[PDB]
């Protein structure tokens, strides 16, 4: 047998406009039992996944049936932006959920943060945070 | 057996949990050393508290108490510092450490050094308004936040349904004095008069068919806790249920 040492390592409804969020959560026992933060993350805006999905899917405009986007976009029916913090509660974590460029049949952003201050450990205990939101559409042409 | 210590924890449910330790002078120990102190011509003790610290008991952790503290020394007294916990959801009783350092004193020397640490669990443990029929939960999206100044304002009754016939009901305010130990008659009359006459609800039988705005104007002052009157009514016989929630100072 060969072991080694055990290491010491809200459903918002935004109506097609800008918004905000705030996250200060004490699910951060991943280095020395939730002492403090490694380094900050001052209000990271999440709208870039659905920007670079909702732009080129309707800028496909090649033959759309052969699916050069060949993998299924069932995991792109949410957003799941990420904030992997560097080497108590969550110090700074805000996100401007801007629905002003968004689809009409999506639900959430399962936002996963790699909580560890673990220098190249390949170990980082990533805890995910959901939203389970709903969109009330205001206008169509 | 020189300074009796106790920790009291109060559960503020709309915030963090608050727990305060409390030092005291332990009189059944003070008359002991008072006898030998007035034998050596001294009236009261001079115990010096030089390092007082509460640490979050874990594998290893520590906290910091929620105001400032110097390095103090008192004769026959009691002190009590407060440190904020984190309000747990269910079933995790946290523990703390609470170390201290009493330094006794004598004639400019002979400071008999003492130290103490009593580690224990910091769990004393003694706004959604549900429909109570079919989980049609209501919550104001800005409850208990309103400093109006006898101006108009708008609120947000975010109704959360079963999404099964979601268009059913109507709000109203009932500006009528309810018809009710003689000063127990008068306090109930002043409560029922200031409830039913102080605010107006400019959208009266608004007939909501899942947000709302509900503009009020509010023509008298005073802290209106719990905002009574603002009833709803639904498709069945009498779902006359309250909101029971939200408050507004009007000055």
């Amino acid at each position: 047998s060969n072991p080694v040492e055990e290491e010491a390592e809200k459903m918002t409804r935004n109506s097609w406009m800008m918004l905000d969020g705030t996250k200060t959560d004490f699910h951060i026992t991943v280095r020395n039992k939730s002492l403090s933060c490694a380094i900050n993350h001052i209000k990271i805006i999440p709208m870039n996944n659905i920007e670079q999905m909702l732009k080129p899917d309707y800028w496909k405009k090649m033959p759309p049936d052969d699916l050069y986007i060949m993998e299924k976009q069932l995991d792109w029916l949410s957003k799941s932006c990420v904030r992997i913090i560097k080497l108590i509660t969550f110090d700074l974590e805000l996100d401007n959920t801007a629905v002003p460029f968004n689809f009409t049949g999506f639900d959430l952003l399962i936002e996963y943060g790699m909580s560890a201050t673990d220098e190249s450990c390949i170990y980082l205990k990533k805890l995910s945070i959901p939203y389970e939101v709903t969109l009330r559409r205001t206008i169509e042409v | 057996l020189l300074n009796m210590r106790l920790r009291n924890i109060s559960l503020k449910s709309e915030h963090c949990i608050l727990s305060s330790l409390d030092f005291q002078t332990s009189k059944a120990s003070e008359q002991l050393t008072k006898k030998f102190i007035y034998p050596q011509e001294h009236n009261s003790f001079l115990k010096l508290n030089f390092q007082e610290i509460s640490y979050k008991l874990i594998d290893g952790t520590s906290q910091i108490e929620l105001d400032p503290i110097c390095p103090l020394k008192v004769p026959l007294t009691a002190f009590s510092y407060d440190s904020i916990s984190a309000t747990f959801k269910l079933v995790l009783l946290p523990k703390s450490t609470q170390p201290h350092r009493v330094k006794i004193t004598l004639a400019y020397e002979l400071e008999l050094h003492p130290n103490l640490k009593l580690p224990v669990r910091t769990s004393w443990e003694t706004s959604l308004v549900n429909s109570k029929l079919s989980n049609v939960k209501f919550k104001f999206i800005n409850s208990n936040i309103k400093v109006i100044k006898g101006e108009k304002f708008t609120m947000r009754l975010q109704i959360i349904n079963s999404s099964s016939s979601p268009l059913d009901l109507v709000v109203y305010y009932n500006n009528t004095i309810n018809p009710i130990t003689l000063e127990n008659q008068y306090q109930l009359h002043n409560k029922y008069r200031k409830i039913a006459e102080g605010i107006i609800l400019l959208s009266n039988d608004y007939k909501i068919p899942y947000f709302a705005d509900l503009r009020f104007i509010g023509i008298m002052s005073g802290y209106y806790g719990t905002l009574s009157g603002l009833k709803v009514l639904d498709l069945n016989t009498n779902e006359l249920i309250e909101v029971g929630n939200g408050a507004s100072v009007l000055i």
